[PDB]
RNA sequence: CGACUCUUAGCGGUGGAUCACUCGGCUCGUGCGUCGAUGAAGAACGCAGCUAGCUGCGAGAAUUAAUGUGAAUUGCAGGACACAUUGAUCAUCGACACUUCGAACGCACUUGCGGCCCCGGGUUCCUCCCGGGGCUACGCCUGUCUGAGCGUCGCUU
RNA sequence: CGCGACCUCAGAUCAGACGUGGCGACCCGCUGAAUUUAAGCAUAUUAGUCAGCGGAGGAAAAGAAACUAACCAGGAUUCCCUCAGUAACGGCGAGUGAACAGGGAAGAGCCCAGCGCCGAAUCCCCGCCCCGCGGGGCGCGGGACAUGUGGCGUACGGAAGACCCGCUCCCCGGCGCCGCUCGUGGGGGGCCCAAGUCCUUCUGAUCGAGGCCCAGCCCGUGGACGGUGUGAGGCCGGUAGCGGCCCCCGGCGCGCGCCCGGGUCUUCCCGGAGUCGGGUUGCUUGGGAAUGCAGCCCAAAGCGGGUGGUAAACUCCAUCUAAGGCUAAAUACCGGCACGAGACCGAUAGUCAACAAGUACCGUAAGGGAAAGUUGAAAAGAACUUUGAAGAGAGAGUUCAAGAGGGCGUGAAACCGUUAAGAGGUAAACGGGUGGGGUCCGCGCAGUCCGCCCGGAGGAUUCAACCCGGCGGCGGGUCCGGCCGUGUCGGCGGCCCGGCGGAUCUUUCCCGCCCCCGGGGUCGGCGGGGGACCGUCCCCCGGACCGGCGACCGGCCGCCGC
RNA sequence: GGCGACGUCGGCUACCCACCCGACCCGUCUUGAAACACGGACCAAGGAGUCUAACACGUGCGCGAGUCGGGGGCUCGCACGAAAGCCGCCGUGGCGCAAUGAAGGUGAAGGCCGGCGCGCUCGCCGGCCGAGGUGGGAUCCCGAGGCCUCUCCAGUCCGCCGAGGGGCACCACCGGCCCGUCUCGCCCGCCGCGCCGGGGAGGUGGAGCACGAGCGCACGUGUUAGGACCCGAAAGAUGGU
RNA sequence: GACCUGGGUAUAGGGGCGAAAGACUAAUCGAACCAUCUAGUAGCUGGUUCCCUCCGAAGUUUCCCUCAGGAUAGCUGGCG
RNA sequence: GUGGAGCCGCCGCAGGUGCAGAUCUUGGUGGUAGUAGCAAAUAUUCAAACGAGAACUUUGAAGGCCGAAGUGGAGAAGGG
């Protein structure tokens, strides 16, 4: 149950901040779960998705057994595009259908200077919580 | 416009009363607001007693209320004289002072001198550095609490006498009548007239 | 309604001109130029007798009826006919004023809370609340209450030592102090007989908080438990008693229908 | 018989009721309670590669800097991927900037006409010669400078 | 003639500052109606409100008695409950209408002119330096203010000065730093539990089922929201005196600076004027032989003056000290900035405005002022072929669905087109009664009884009858063991290592005192405590009953399943 | 007891039609409307007795000579909690428990017995009880008598019972009591002897007493003040263009 | 010709201007137009939304600036 | 049958609580009705061209009007 008197609970005021979010809040909200090989190894539950991570889709019309890199991240439409999943138009020009990143499993990340530091900080914040369990 | 047997009423609503309406919707929220202002003040004066200074014993004025005893505003500046504490030092030790107060009874005087010496009795001051003028040892085995509540010495204590049981004696069961009141009331309203009739009788010569 | 809904110029046309005598907006140009303005008939007008915020919202009940209703609600939580006829499946449960020891008040982890209700055989009411995880019918969903739920057992204690932390995640369950009881929590819906789990130190304060009939209560200044209009209350015993049927005449069990 | 009309029904129109939805109101409560001559509020006009409105801005104009954040923006193109440079984007916002009108301030309001001082080029200029800059409203306070009086005197003539 | 000092005045683009205007919900000062009510209408009411004008501030105004009272007296202001719809006002009609007691919220008090004392001991501006940040203070030096009166002590609750008496050396601001903080100071950013398990439904699942004896996992985390439909575990978040990061505060302790207080006695000093008050006038008030305010004329006193609610004269008594000033909190807040919520409204509703809304549009202007939400999970927004000049079609295609085709969810009525059936000179429609036709349903159609018991005809299985073993139940019994309920008592037991209560008692108990002759006297008592007694609720045997919806064992009776 | 197949049996509604009979168009004011009275072309959506304060009576609930925290306070900082619970030397206060008079002010208990002052139309002391009496009065109590297979012996039961008794509430009447006034009269008391105080007997005025019934809360109805069931003027005023 | 006319300018609402018609003052004039007081008042017209069951009127008395309205008694219903 | 995400029964609670009317409010649609109408200022004709398509466009030819106080040539205010 929510106990803080400074955070909302209404449908109208959570739907307003979700569709009118700034684009740096909006990458925190387009997060994605990791695989079982990768959260046994980095011990972190989920990450915000970025440009070159490779993904298998877990729900929808396209499901499973196709690892593929993502290629474009519409934050305006809350939608990622993946290099393999596409759709033929009437014209004959195939274009990417877009899917939502909570319907998505990262199977290999993209590591730079900053993605290392974020995984390191999201991990250390868990074994502090394991030390409350005395 | 009226009807059969009812009241004849004068409702005072012939004025623009809907712009001046007061709704007590904040009255829960002002009760928890003025609780927090008591709590945040009680720890700001942290060792000092809550509800501030000691107040005097005061008898209420009227025929309706002069049987009862009430907390007052402050001590009359002659109690502080007789109890022996300075008037500009009284309010800094925790004694409410009212300089416009008269005591025209000795009985009401000495009850607040005794009230004030009993306060100074069970008071413990704190030094700045432990030099202690007119002050003794460590703070009364650390003063048994920190802060008192709703009065230093419980200001009402409106007490009544024992007067156990007497034997109905002679001339107590005989005289003091209703006629004692009716002769007293006519002696009040004819006192000024008769003393005029004494002056007329003495100028006969 | 926010203010006047009369923030609009409108006077009647009054005279002939073959339209009804409702006030019309002034001017021209716009669509809102001769339309009928304020009155409880009109699109855009003012509602009949607009609600005022100084309607009397809050009601008084005097204290010896609030205490009457909360002595009447505990006594019905101790009858198995009444507490099962409200919905709580108390079929597998032991002795019906369920009290437990005072160790439960110092639980802090809700795994110690779930198996207590399984070992008291009171978990099956909680599993009935999980089946009543419906969503709201009607327009109450956009007024932010979308999920309806059943009330389950209530646990009444004293000296909170963590009992409020172990139970507040379990759905449909309620905690209340044995000092400060609530008729809104003991009789949900106005109906009597909610299933309650007690504690030793809670169950022993009721004799000093409401008193018996012989001594008045000590934690309430001038309260003694209310008197009883009936002593014997099962009239299948009273009317079958020898004193009554010695005095009764005879039953007249014929019919005597209409003779043609 | 065939049309015309009438009443039912099937289907199609015309129309936008109904129900379902809700980034809006409305009410109550809480914390705070802050504009301006250092140019407010308000108004005008201008600003995008393709831009009319709205929204955001001010010739640094759909924003600069700084700090946080850490790869997008996106209707279409274009160009920087570099992030062990300074790093896209977004938020924040303390540094800089902020056209004209407006209490609106040189006088006018007709983008009208000035007046002093300084700086660049022409008469190497004082005397109504192009450009840039600064100053130039009214009331009023303390002080300073100038000085009015057959106002009150003093020494002198 | 001139020179100089001042006094009254002028000028400056003089040096440095200040005021203007906006908002105006709440607050202050003015000013001010009429609708309306009186069943008419003049006073009255509306209403000292609306509109007009001027000033603020986060609050404002008010505020430390020229008070209330009338008795055992209270003691600044504001606010709340009461006083109270009361005293009072009113064509005494309609109507209007306070205050003091009392209980609370909050609580805080002070300053000057005068009166005298002190060698003007005071302040402003500029010049350079001791020392400084983010600049203002003590110092050094002139130019001013000022004796027509700056500063010190001083205030009506008294004050000062001098004797004598008994004590004491303190406080404030800046400066680093160290330690906290009561929901746990505030601001900002970035993080922290657990199914995407198996089968299955679907366009797509967030559905349906399932998880050994640890209850499939998490839970201080089952608020909410996006997610291809209904999600504690997919993802924000939520929970947590949860962590870590940067920034900003309230107060320890080194150097400034500032430093005699009290008591008694004596001597001396002591207060606001065109104001009070009065007369008259107009408004205001519940204020009535005038509550307040104002104009005008008259105009004070100093044992004085105001007030004491019926004008007036005498008298006694009470009470305060006016015509100068400041002041926190409790209180108000329909405007602003940020929020949280709801038994509220759901696109003709809710703000005029859910949308490019105070916009489009209208009026010379003041001003008036709308209408207008929804394809889909995703544009996947219909390539291509063919008819036509195109709009528009016929195919094809996408989609769960175009029977969702760019104001496209659902798609009502009025109204129209067409099809099918029926009918038609008393406009139509209607009520009662049948008949005929059509659509549809039901049975299934010259084929509908369903269960019970009995005697039959062959077929197949196994209790029962009765007894033995058995656990469980019902009922009744000496109420045996346990049990209580009502009075009646005692052990006064636990009352002093027992609770509650008492306008019971005890001047022989106890704590400071009051009354008369350092003491004595109960010499009469005050407030506080102690234990005695009554009325109730706790333990043991005694007694009366009842075994009550309080029960277990024992033996009996008859059920019962194995 | 009988009769009937693959198109026949049974069935009814907002189906259509036909015939007989009956039948004027509603709402509305009105003595009277089918009216040559008014409103109504059609359809959808909207659309009119509300709240608040006061009072009255009815009803339900709690307590009851009382009653009620509404205003404050307390509780740990909790979503729900703008709730709930608590106070009690927080009951101040409101309403009720006492009326009456303009006010000064005064302020609701009688009956039976015995004795004596001229038992003198007037009275005084003491005991005993203690809200009077009369007439009706639900209910209750007593009840002679009576009621069953053979006659004399006895106890619960039961029903009928003429009559008698105690009489609730309420109604009518008589008597009394308190406060105001009026007539008539005498006596008594002394914080001090008076242009003092108190008492009596009769008649009257009062929203009174005569063994209390109120309070708080809820609901319903009625009336009133507020925009007041909804819509409607000709106006008046204020400030502006 | 007391002529016709443009632009400039002045006068404003119980006011203006009028060779006078109560003419004209922005299609408005025997008192403009805008906004507010304001949802002003009406004994007067119009309307007043579901079903069934039971009971069921009055248009008369007396007073009123009363006569299209009230108050009062009668008539009614509801509760006992 | 259409539709594509919510909904109802019971016991209590609470109302912005049910329409045929108000010359009601707003929106939509009829009948009248393919009707009234497209009649003030004399007037059109032939051929051609471009075009899917010509009573109206253009071009030539004829016939007419305005007739110099103009249906001609330029301006002011106004428009933008
Ligand atoms: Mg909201
Ligand atoms: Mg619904
Ligand atoms: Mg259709
Ligand atoms: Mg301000
Ligand atoms: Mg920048
Ligand atoms: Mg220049
Ligand atoms: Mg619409
Ligand atoms: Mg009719």
């Amino acid at each position: 149950m929510k106990f803080n008197p400074f955070v909302t609970s209404d449908r109208s005021k959570n739907r307003k901040r979700h569709f009118n979010a700034p684009s740096h809040i909006r990458r925190k909200i387009m997060s994605s779960p990791l695989s079982k090989e990768l959260r046994q190894k980095y011990n972190v539950r989920s990450m915000p998705i970025r440009k070159d991570d490779e993904v298998q889709v877990v729900r929808g019309h396209y499901k499973g057994q196709q690892i593929g890199k993502v290629v474009q991240v519409y934050r305006k439409k809350y939608v990622i595009y993946i290099e393999r999943v596409q759709r033929e138009k009437a014209n004959g020009t195939t274009v990417h259908v877009g899917i939502h990143p909570s319907k998505v499993v990262i199977t290999r990340l993209k590591l730079d200077k900053d993605r290392k530091k974020i995984l390191e900080r999201k991990a250390k914040s868990r074994q502090v919580g394991k030390e409350k369990g005395k | 416009a009226p009807s059969r047997n009812g009241m004849v009423l004068k409702p005072h609503f012939h004025k623009d009363w809907q712009r001046r309406v007061a709704t007590w919707f904040n009255q829960p929220a002002r009760k928890i607001r003025r609780r927090k202002a008591r709590q945040a003040k009680a720890r700001r004066i942290a060792p000092r007693p809550a509800s501030g200074p000691i107040r005097p014993i005061v008898r209420c004025p009227t025929v309706r209320y002069h049987t009862k005893v009430r907390a007052g505003r402050g001590f009359s500046l002659e109690e502080l004289r007789v109890a022996g504490i300075h008037k500009k030092v009284a309010r800094t030790i925790g004694i409410s002072v009212d300089p416009r107060r008269r005591n025209k009874s000795t009985e009401s005087l000495q009850a607040n001198v005794q009230r004030l010496k009993e306060y100074r009795s069970k008071l413990i001051l704190f030094p700045r550095k432990p030099s202690a003028p007119k002050k003794g040892d460590s703070s009364a085995e650390e003063l048994k609490l920190a802060t008192q509540l709703t009065g230093p010495v419980m200001p009402v204590r409106n007490v009544y006498k024992k007067e156990k049981a007497r034997v109905i004696t002679e001339e107590e069961k005989n005289f003091k009548a209703f006629a004692s009141l009716r002769m007293a009331r006519a002696n009040a309203r004819l006192f000024g007239i008769r003393a005029k009739r004494a002056k007329e009788a003495a100028e006969q010569d | 309604s926010e203010l006047a809904g009369h923030q609009t110029s409108a006077e009647s046309w009054g005279t002939g001109r073959a339209v009804a005598r409702i006030p019309r907006v002034r001017g021209g140009g716009t669509h809102r130029s001769g339309q009928g303005a304020f009155g409880n008939m009109c699109r855009g007008g003012r509602m009949f007798a607009p609600t005022k915020t100084w309607r009397r919202w809050h009601r008084r009940v005097n204290t010896t009826q609030k205490r009457y209703a909360i002595c009447s609600a505990l006594a019905a939580s101790a009858l198995p006919a009444l507490v099962m006829s409200k919905g709580h499946r108390i079929e597998e449960v032991p002795e019906l004023p369920l009290v437990v020891e005072d160790k439960v008040e110092g639980y802090k982890k809700t795994k110690e809370a779930v198996l207590l209700l399984k070992k008291l055989k009171a978990w099956n009411d909680i599993k009935k609340v999980y089946a009543s995880q419906r969503m709201r019918a009607g327009k109450g969903k956009m007024r932010n209450r979308r999920r309806i739920q059943r009330r389950g057992p209530c646990i009444i204690y004293n000296e909170d030592n963590g009992i409020i932390k172990a139970f507040r995640n379990i759905p449909g369950i309620t905690l209340l102090n044995v000092s400060k009881l609530n008729i809104l929590k003991l009789a949900p819906g106005g109906h009597v007989g909610r299933f309650c789990i007690w504690t030793e130190s809670a169950f022993r304060k009721l004799d000093e908080l409401y008193g018996t009939w012989r001594k008045a209560a000590s934690l309430k200044s001038n309260y003694n438990l209310p008197m009883h209009k009936m002593i014997n209350t099962d009239l299948s015993r009273i009317l079958k008693s020898p004193e009554i049927q010695r005095a009764l005449r005879a039953p007249r069990k014929k019919i005597h229908r209409r003779v043609l």
